[PDB]
RNA sequence: GCGAAGAACCUUACCUGGUCUUGACAUCCACGGAAGUUUUCAGAGAUGAGAAUGUGCCUUCGGGAACCGUGAGACAGGUGCUGCAUGGCUGUCGUCAGCUCGUGUUGUGAAAUGUUGGGUUAAGUCCCGCAACGAGCGCAACCCUUAUCCUUUGUUGCCAGCGGUCCGGCCGGGAACUCAAAGGAGACUGCCAGUGAUAAACUGGAGGAAGGUGGGGAUGACGUCAAGUCAUCAUGGCCCUUACGACCAGGGCUACACACGUGCUACAAUGGCGCAUACAAAGAGAAGCGACCUCGCGAGAGCAAGCGGACCUCAUAAAGUGCGUCGUAGUCCGGAUUGGAGUCUGCAACUCGACUCCAUGAAGUCGGAAUCGCUAGUAAUCGUGGAUCAGAAUGCCACGGUG
RNA sequence: ACUAUGGUUUUUAUU
């Protein structure tokens, strides 16, 4: 593995494992699907509105 | 009421710029300052020569200008050689030798600038102000298009209020981002006022 | 060897220029590879875009500089002379290098 | 109002397999570092066997089965007016409320070593005296004289 | 903004052209931590203490279409209250609003 | 220990002293530069210095010499 | 904390005292001079007077023009007054679901009807139905963009496959997870169950990288607030035009005997410190960023490569992980104030600049009635970078780690 | 078991 932080590398490795492990025996192909491990997780930006301070906080607002 | 520039909000859909050249990050502010003043100075030199739109280019340490007109013969002028004094001074406010190109407008009363001088020249010649637009619309839909809006402000009473008149034909369209329109704003300065005019022409999506 | 620094501010203008210079090279018999696209370089800012105060009106803008090199590896001269005086789509800049 | 929300039950501790120890290190988490808290709690038994702690089966259970919170205080509106009313503690904070009452009592104490302040606070819960156990009793004694509203 | 503020700065840049232009490192032949306490380079200092109307300060970039000092964007020569107009009027290459 | 081993000075005020010692009962010698240093041979003279709205008189003493002129005169109001 | 994000001369709206106003900016006419470069002297200085340096361009060889420095006549110019006069330029109720018209009907008539009603939606959206039947603007749809696979082109990035093996992607070479790029597919309530006028429509499930206004950009129907701004412009009116013009030597805008917000950091020992120890990401930078090397404890000053973007510089990522040690003392913690000695840009470092090191080190017990804000990668916590920028903010716009 | 006190002026009718 190369690039990213070790918790991001765990996100790459955990699906790189199942792309091989589902060929390892026919009796694993349903079982990894029954657990949700054969698909990319649904996380993606999620990047701030123009302009919020940092993810949220409309900078010095608190209005009304 | 909320509004935005109707050509500048559509410019992000595959269109080029009318100021179309390259410059380095330190010379860009100077190459832009010369682009603005050649467009100003040249459209003023040709202010009675039936001009519509301009495009600026830069050949190797030169400047290139194309001007669109409905009378090319009076811009190229005497013997077809009367152009040197028309590149002479744009070269002196650009700091580089200038090159001329002239382009003919071939459906003139369907161009957003030349139709605005056409209705300016009817408001000048004292037509009915709240009905002037119907002639320009008839003459434009004779040349092509899918829809047209030309809007007049001032002298529309009765009372002298913020009233505007244009009349509905086809689509404006108020939106459609890929609408591929032709747009201009003009002032007639007739009838003791400013007499503000705006025009939108629709020919079909992209 | 020669490289040609073809630069633009738009991602289609540089493809429509590549479709002129690489076709001129192939039709003039030049031995050429697939030209590299290079990592895009950017300039960006976020500023108060209202005419007088109104402090909420802060908005983001960005502009992108695209560059290609074309890269000719072969020492042949007649095959590439057709590129050096060639006209390309308006608004691109060219400079010749090693 | 609307919602009806999704909720989290958190990962167990990576040494003991305990989700109760995981919630304890989350309430012991300051400055977001989280590994620091593992080195403060359950990182010694020799400091509990220094005071009242008797055998390892009670080295953490003195904060779990040793107590049962039921109510919280403050005021609530009924009709046109507000009254002081004891409210029913929710069944999953039930086992994780006393964690704050122990972590706060150790964190705010002026007595140096934090790993030892926590083992000493667990020893003072193993005797059933003062801190955390009276914060349970005070509100129950209040609710034994306040019954008309819920 | 009085129109003299730029009309004087262009004359000061033309004067820096004999004192600082390709001469701002010229101090590197007279600067020393001690020099044995001798004097041999005062031929430079006679001319570095001569100007008063030219200096490494007293300059404001402004906008090339308004004398206003603040709200400026150096690489365009324009303001934060002029580029959004120019980028919709089609008066500047490379820059556009929305799409993207 | 002043800023650089060489002091920044101009003799434009020192050049007036041999005439300001014969002024009689006329109003004192007036100056506008306040960053100027006061040399020891300027002692025993009255000078008029800008306070920010008028000029006020100061007499040169053994406390004023070797320092700047503006260090011995007021610069602000409400007094 | 908004613009006013950079107040020593400056910038800059103005005052003391000077000095000059066809003026900062443009030509017509007039005179001695090329444009320009230096030096001597008086004055606070601006500036003024001498003496040299050069003789460009055009030359019906007639003498002339840019231009310099000045003087006329046309003229300049205004943080001079003004967003209920007008353009421009920007906001908000409001991407809200609002708003009406023809025919037909009704009521003496203005005017109503449809548009109300039923089930619903992101929604005057969609289906159902009656004295209403149809149409259009806004909406829907359509647009830019994102998670995923297949296919292809590749560098001084990457090294899979296949060779060499200064044993190093360093090379032959290549397009393999990647990375940098492009092209083609992909999503429709369509498919299946439960619900409901098997109408409309909803919640889940199957597929799939993933939906159900997916998420992010982005348009503004009649009607609102006479919304905001002449201190950013155009232009009419009112005013000035030797002045409110604006250049010098001082300087103002960090006022102040006086009331109040909002934000930062400690009080420590899940702390402070040193050594050992691991991962960045995105930016910026050619009279630039400035490596290795040197002098000094140091600010910093020299020597002298690399780099224009993936073989460099700014720049050992820090909080963290490991280990020893101090231990309520109002403390090596933690901070105001201060003596001495130095480092730096600049007419200039009084009033009125930044940075470093010895010498001295006050407070500070985690805060009381009361009041303020945050709902998941949200709170909190630590580090990187840049713009403005001679030299000087803690403010500000971005990029990552821990959670 | 509920708060006295913030006056006053505005538009589309023509072809």
């Amino acid at each position: 593995v190369k690039g990213g932080g070790i918790s991001g590398q765990a996100g790459a490795i955990r699906h790189g494992i199942t792309r091989a492990l589902m060929e390892y025996d026919e009796s694993l192909r349903s079982e990894l699907r029954k657990a949700g491990f054969v698909t990319r997780d649904a996380r993606q930006v999620e990047r701030k509105k123009v302009g919020l301070r940092k993810a949220r906080r409309r900078p010095q607002f608190s209005k009304r | 009421g909320q509004k935005v520039h109707p050509n500048g909000i559509r410019l992000g859909i595959v269109k080029p710029w009318n100021s179309t050249w390259f410059a380095n990050t330190k010379e860009f502010a100077d190459n832009l300052d010369s682009d603005f003043k050649v467009r100003q100075y040249l459209t003023k030199e040709l202010a009675k020569a039936s001009v519509s739109r301009i495009v600026i280019e830069r050949p190797a340490k030169s400047i290139r200008v194309t001007i669109h007109t409905a009378r090319p013969g009076i811009v190229i002028g005497k013997k077809g050689e009367d152009v040197e004094k028309l590149r002479k001074v744009v070269a002196d406010i650009a700091g580089v030798p200038a090159q001329i190109n002239i382009a003919e407008v071939r459906k003139p009363e369907l161009d957003a600038k030349l139709v605005a001088d056409s209705i300016t020249s009817q408001l000048e010649r004292r037509v009915m102000f709240r009905r002037a637009m119907k002639r320009a619309v008839q003459n434009a839909m004779r040349l092509g298009a899918k829809g047209i809006k030309v809007e007049v402000s001032g002298r529309l009473g009765g009372a002298e209020i913020a009233r505007t008149e244009w009349y509905r034909e086809g689509r404006v369209p108020l939106h459609t981002l890929r609408a591929d329109i032709d747009y201009n704003t003009s002032e007639a300065h007739t009838t003791y006022g400013v007499i503000g005019v705006k025009v939108w022409i629709f020919k079909g999506e992209i | 060897r020669i490289r040609i620094r073809l630069k633009a501010f738009d991602h289609r203008l540089i493809d429509q220029a590549t479709a002129e210079i690489v076709e001129t090279a192939k039709r003039t018999g030049a031995q050429v590879r697939g030209p590299i696209p290079l990592p895009t370089r950017k300039e960006r800012f976020t500023v108060l875009i209202s005419p007088h105060v109104n402090k909420d009106a802060r908005d983001q803008y960005e502009i992108r500089t695209h560059l290609r090199l074309v890269d000719i590896v072969e020492p042949t001269e007649k095959t590439v002379d057709a590129l050096m005086r060639l006209d390309l789509a308006a608004g691109v800049d060219v400079q010749i290098s090693l | 109002r609307r919602r009806v929300i999704g909720q989290r039950k958190i990962l167990p501790d990576p040494k003991f397999g305990s989700e109760l120890l995981a919630k304890f290190v989350n309430i012991l988490m300051v400055d977001g570092k989280k590994s620091t808290a593992e080195s403060i709690v359950y990182s010694a038994l020799e400091t509990l066997a220094q005071r009242s702690g008797k055998s390892e089966l009670e080295a953490f259970e003195v904060a779990l089965e040793n107590v049962r919170p039921t109510v919280e205080v403050k005021s609530r509106r009924v009709g046109g007016s507000t009254y002081q009313v004891p409210v029913e503690v929710r069944p999953v904070r039930r086992n994780a409320l006393a964690m704050r009452w122990i972590v706060e009592a150790a964190r705010k104490r002026g007595d140096k070593s934090m790993a030892l302040r926590l083992a000493n606070e667990l020893s003072d819960a193993a005797e059933n005296k003062g801190t955390a156990v009276k914060k349970r009793e005070d509100v129950h004694r209040m609710a034994e004289a306040n019954k008309a509203f819920a | 903004a009085k129109q003299s503020m730029k009309a004087r700065e262009v004359k000061r840049v033309a004067l820096a052209d004999k004192y600082f232009a390709k001469r701002a490192e010229l101090k590197a032949i007279i600067s020393d931590v001690n020099a044995s306490d001798e004097d041999r380079w005062n031929a430079v200092l006679k001319l570095q203490t001569l100007p008063r109307d030219s200096s490494p300060s007293r300059q404001r970039n402004r906008c090339r279409q308004t004398g206003r000092p603040h709200g400026f964007l150096r690489k365009f020569g324009l303001s934060r209250i002029k580029v959004r107009e120019a980028a919709m009027r089609g008066e500047i290459p490379g820059l556009k609003k929305a799409s993207w | 220990r002043s800023l650089k081993k060489g002091p920044f000075i101009d003799l434009h005020l020192l050049k007036k002293v041999e005439k300001a010692v014969e002024s009689g009962d006329k109003k004192p010698l007036r100056t506008w530069s306040r960053r100027s240093t006061i040399f020891p041979n300027m002692i025993g003279l009255t000078i008029a210095v800008h306070n920010g709205r008028q000029h006020v008189p100061v007499f040169v003493t053994d406390e004023m010499v070797g320092h700047k002129l503006g260090e011995f005169a007021p610069t602000r109001t409400y007094r």
